[PDB]
């Protein structure tokens, strides 16, 4: 038992991984994006601080 | 009412960090970091 | 009253994220998204 779930489990947690690390990309670049409203410069301080 | 510049300023601060963090963490997902870590 | 400025702008600038997000959202339905994953 243990082993059947452990290893299905798992390629779910892998799937969760990438697509949480997604999530991340997501929320960090609409963050960045965000800098459109301040300078273009602004958004090299604000792309270089997320990215 | 010559002092109250700095207490204004005091409170224009304050919000400022708020701001600042505010959108620091939209920047920096660390919330979602971190959460994806325990899970 | 002069520092009062950047005060009042950096609220406005608050306000401009959440509106920011409270659209970017609606646009990109990562909500719906992501809890269609769960299920």
């Amino acid at each position: 038992a243990l082993d059947s779930q452990l290893t299905n489990d798992f390629s779910e947690k892998s799937s969760y991984f990438q697509s949480q690390v997604d999530k991340i990309r997501k929320e960090a670049y609409a963050g960045a994006a965000a800098g459109v409203v301040a300078g273009p410069f602004g958004l090299i301080i604000s792309y270089s601080i997320a990215a | 009412k010559t002092v109250e510049v700095v207490k204004n300023a005091i409170e224009t601060a304050d919000g400022a960090l708020d701001l600042y963090n505010k959108y620091l963490d939209q920047v920096i997902p660390w919330q979602t970091f971190d959460e994806t870590i325990k899970e």
